[PDB]
């Protein structure tokens, strides 16, 4: 009474104060009213815990209720917690485009979603067409990018191509993108993004019967399980469509189908606290599965 | 890249088998 607030989307801070009464979706209302969001659905505010787990911040309970890092002032993150099956369809807002693409372009920059070298330099240069406009030779001279944070570190690493080397190859391209909007690269680079094999899937370490390590990702399009040095490849895939329910007990979860004389699908995962978030996306994940198509 | 094609038996099966 009354406590100091810190949101930061991708691109903006914003700094409010709530009481010790605000529920979570009152602090989101807000954020989308300062925003102008539309499209709430795919979005969330981030926080950490006072351990120091980041957690997704459960909107129907009070804010001072849900052990939020105690200091001035509270932080928390606006991001997506969903992700769209296709960009062209699903995001008509200007801002909503924006988010998404600032979001996306840093999980490659910090090499959170996987990205091969010779389209890392295509998404840089839709990133540099974005923010730097139409090329210009007066302007644009060479070393223009010596400031710019355009490449994945992976990729930088596992060439022997000097910095103003890949400067140049992603000139080449910027040159090549003379006539596009902003709003038309953030979407380009969308539509180039959302077909890598690691976007928008969450992972998650799993164990099988024998206690081999696995990964599980929940996506958009349903469940998948990876071999643990695989993240790229799906090896076993379940459909939103082919799913009846999904919970999960201690350390055990138990997928059952919708074929009803099939057998349960079962799996395993170390922690409580993971566990909450693996069932909170895949509610999610399949109801927006399910609203596409009804 | 989409997880080949299967009924569920199968992926019990398989995820054992790992």
């Amino acid at each position: 009474k009354p406590i100091n607030v810190r949101v930061t989307t991708m691109d903006a801070e914003l700094e409010f104060a709530i009481q010790p009464n605000t529920t979570g979706k009152q602090l989101f209302d807000q954020v989308v009213k300062t925003v102008g969001l539309r499209e709430v659905w795919f979005f969330g505010l981030q926080y950490v815990d006072s351990k120091g787990y980041s957690t997704w911040l459960k909107l129907n309970k009070k804010v001072t209720q849900q052990d939020v890092k105690k200091e001035n002032p509270l932080q928390f993150k606006f991001r997506a917690k969903f992700f769209p099956e296709d960009v062209s369809e699903e995001l008509i807002q200007e801002i909503t485009q924006r988010l998404f693409f600032l979001q996306v372009k840093e999980a490659i920059l910090n090499d959170e979603i996987y990205c091969p070298p010779e389209t890392a330099v295509l998404l840089a240069s839709y990133a540099v067409q974005a923010k730097y406009g139409d090329y210009n030779k007066e302007i644009h001279k060479p070393g223009y990018l010596a400031n710019d944070r355009l490449l994945p570190q992976r990729v930088l690493e596992q060439h022997k191509l000097t910095k103003e080397q890949w400067e140049e190859r992603i000139q080449n391209w910027h040159e090549e993108h003379r006539g596009m909007l902003r709003e038309d690269s953030m979407m380009e680079y969308l539509k180039i993004a959302q077909d890598l094999e690691m976007y928008g899937v969450n992972y998650f370490e799993i164990k099988n019967k024998k206690g081999t390590e696995l990964w599980l990702g929940v996506d958009a399009l349903g469940l998948n399980i990876y071999e643990h040095d695989d993240k790229l490849t799906p090896k076993i895939g379940f459909p939103w469509s082919e799913i009846r329910n999904i919970s999960f007990n201690d350390k055990k979860f138990v997928i059952k189908p919708i074929d009803k004389k099939a057998p349960d699908f079962v799996f395993y995962a170390p922690r409580l606290r993971i566990n909450k978030r693996i069932l909170a996306l895949c509610m999610g994940n399949h109801e927006l599965y399910m609203r596409r198509r009804k | 890249k989409r997880a080949p094609q299967m009924d569920w038996n199968r992926k019990r099966e398989i995820f054992s088998n790992f």
